[PDB]
């Protein structure tokens, strides 16, 4: 995963 | 995007990201149009040839973004989806006639510095500035060369090409709903979109108001930034009467 | 009614580095 974390909110 | 730069904060704040889930990737471009509609390619969306057919629930948009990769606390925001509308005639099995989609979110976006809609043209708009020669805006966090990656948003500026180069540059039918812009080889510039960029806009900023148009959508191309070969948009204009139609209804 | 005006250049009347080019090509 590249990507930094998203929220736990939006997932 | 392949030969741009760097963008600069704030210089595109109609820009969206398409972002999936599970996994965590770089689905495709877009941009915003209201606080609560959103503009993509249907092929971001729509395409079996690639097994390609995401459910709303299956991406985020992101919008407000300059990182690719960070979670941009305080200034992005991340959007669900309600619902997908995809042009009744998107041509995915031919030549991507029709490259189009809507994205309704579930709640509306607040405007921020960041974050801040594109107008779309109206018949005027795009007789006046659609014009060979005249150049337009791509932006995106696509891939960077053919065959890596960018730590921020890029953008490049490209020149919007007569038809019979356009059609000449392809086996492809090209059909009125597209357009294609980039530098020939004589012309001793680059650029182009690439793997990622699809879905995103061609801006162009009206001379008379001063205000940014979205007048395409990246589309396609054969490869990216190859000598005597173009990039191909979507046609805002030719498609607005169903763009209007579904935001009107919906 | 405020589509296309960038709050950080329109809005303030700051340019962006390129713009100029597409005005330029506006012939
Ligand atoms: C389904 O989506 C795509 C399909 C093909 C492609 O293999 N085709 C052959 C078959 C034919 O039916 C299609 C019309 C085209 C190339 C594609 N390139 C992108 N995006 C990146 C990009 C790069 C350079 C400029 C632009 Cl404007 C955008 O998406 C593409
Ligand atoms: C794409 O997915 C939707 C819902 O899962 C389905 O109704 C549609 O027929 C699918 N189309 C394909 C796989 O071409």
């Amino acid at each position: 995963g590249d990507f930094e974390e998203i929220p736990e909110e939006y997932l | 995007i392949v030969e741009g730069s760097d963008a600069e904060i704030g210089m595109s704040p109609w820009q969206v990201m398409l972002f999936r889930k599970s996994p965590q990737e770089l689905l495709c471009g877009a941009s915003l149009i209201s606080d609560r509609w959103v503009l993509t390619a249907a092929h971001c969306l729509l395409y079996p040839p690639w097994d390609k057919n995401f459910t709303e629930n299956d991406l985020l948009v992101r919008i407000g973004k300059h990182s690719r990769t960070r979670y941009e606390r305080n200034i992005e925001k991340i959007s669900m989806l309600e619902k997908i509308y995809i042009h009744p005639r998107y041509n995915w099995r031919e030549n991507l006639d029709r490259d189009i989609a809507l994205m309704k979110l579930k709640k509306p976006v607040a405007f921020s510095d960041y974050i801040h809609p594109v107008c779309l043209p109206d018949r005027e708009t795009a007789a006046s500035l659609l014009q060979a020669g005249y150049k337009g805006r791509v932006t995106g966090w696509g891939n960077l060369k053919e065959t890596g990656q960018p730590s921020v948003l890029q953008v490049v500026n490209l020149p919007i090409v007569e038809r019979p180069v356009c059609k000449d540059s392809t086996r492809i039918r090209i059909t009125d709903n597209m357009f294609c812009a980039g530098y020939k080889p004589d012309e001793g510039k680059r650029g182009d979109a690439c793997e990622g960029d699809s879905g995103g806009p061609f801006v162009m900023k009206s001379p008379f108001n001063n205000r940014w148009y979205q007048m395409g959508i990246v589309s396609w191309g054969e490869g990216c930034d190859r000598d005597g070969k173009y990039g191909f948009y979507t046609h805002v204009f030719r498609l607005k009467k169903w763009i209007q139609k579904v935001i009107d209804q919906f | 009614a405020d589509c296309g005006l960038r709050p950080l250049f329109e809005k303030k009347s700051l340019e962006d580095k390129t713009e100029r080019e597409l005005l330029e090509s506006y012939i």
